[PDB]
């Protein structure tokens, strides 16, 4: 009834902070290699990161697997715990903890693993089975996390990172403080352990026209806008598809802007002190699928 | 009982590789472009030209 659309060469005029409804054409995105969208976000120090890489993650666990698992931290009212030997491995051993809710394991899919000397794959599947996974190391008087570079929780497909700068990291014994040990609330998990959570982010930097003139808009959001999860997508094949479809379907390599589809969205202007535009209260994928 | 504890010992044996190669796991397309594009320049916007609450 009362829907109009507010023209880029009006809003250009104008000074921050305002919003307006538009309609424009994505000229141009950045990043070309859609992989590096995905960023991590402390909510506490506002600072952004990148998501480390498999071969940082492999080096994390592999210096792991060179640490003896101690047997003085084995089998607590917590958790009950068993080792395994191997061959051909450097004399790895790995240890798993599962953990206990009043004296006794849940169903494998309510149960939380505590893993020391594991490889990143085996971590991986390990979260099929199981509710969740930590990793972590033998402390002088307890297990404590093995690293912030790596995961504190693998649940699913989602790779729970901590703020290095935030965080004040607790031992594993501070596990006992969660309400019960079947639900796993990853917030909860990184409150116990003194862990401030980072939240996964798209951050996209598009060139919007309207043919009256151009702007850049920022996109920063987990999961409004794709209607896809920023915390699943980087181990997610499908999700991965979905995403490269979406801006090829806006954005097409090649073919010539008078083609491409119109994004209806909105944008907020702002000072950073120049004025920065930024997408908000916009999904794509409510009309496409 | 230790049933169930043992069934969950064999469920966790059965994700790990404990013998011969430890072969590469099957990776994702994006995993795979970041694997090969690793030297290249990284897209970055600083935390304060974006717009946080
Ligand atoms: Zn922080």
């Amino acid at each position: 009834q009362y829907l109009e659309r507010t023209p880029l060469c009006a809003i250009l005029k104008q000074k921050a902070p305002q919003q307006y409804r538009i309609r424009a054409k994505l000229r141009s995105y950045k990043p070309r290699r859609l992989f590096q969208s995905v960023k991590l976000h402390c909510p506490k120090c506002h600072l952004l990161q990148e998501v480390p890489h498999e071969g940082d993650l492999d080096i994390i666990f592999q210096d792991g697997a060179t640490k003896t698992p101690d047997v003085k931290l084995q089998n607590t009212s917590l958790y009950d715990s068993k080792i395994w030997t191997t061959k051909n491995q450097k004399g790895r051993k790995v240890a798993v903890h599962f953990v206990k809710n009043n004296g006794i394991l849940p169903l494998s899919n309510e149960c939380l693993l505590l893993i020391e000397g594991g490889t990143l794959s085996e971590i991986c599947k390990l979260s099929n089975k199981f509710n969740s996974v930590i990793p972590v190391r033998s402390g002088h008087e307890d297990l404590e996390l093995l690293d912030l570079s790596a995961p504190f929780l693998i649940q699913g497909t989602i790779h729970h990172y901590g703020c290095k700068q935030c965080s004040s990291l607790r031992s594993i014994q501070n596990l006992n403080s969660l309400v019960d040990k079947t639900s796993w609330i990853p917030s909860s998990v990184a409150e116990a352990l003194g862990i401030v959570p980072l939240q996964y982010v798209f951050v996209m930097t598009f060139t919007l026209d309207d043919g009256t003139g151009v702007l850049e808009a920022y996109l920063m959001d987990s999961d409004k806008f794709f209607q896809i999860p920023a915390s699943e997508v980087l181990m997610d094949d499908d999700l991965q598809k979905s995403v490269d479809m979406i801006m090829d379907m806006f954005c097409p390599p090649g073919i010539k802007i008078d083609a491409y589809p119109w994004l209806e969205c909105f944008i907020k202007s702002y000072n950073v002190t120049q004025i920065c535009y930024q997408i908000f209260d916009t999904t794509v994928a409510e009309d496409v699928i | 009982g230790s049933e169930h504890q043992g069934a969950l010992v064999c469920l966790a044996e059965s994700c790990l590789t404990l013998e011969g190669p430890c072969t590469a796991p099957p990776v994702t397309h994006w995993a795979a472009s970041r694997c090969k594009a690793t030297g290249e320049a990284v897209y970055t916007v600083p935390s304060s030209m974006l717009c946080i609450s």
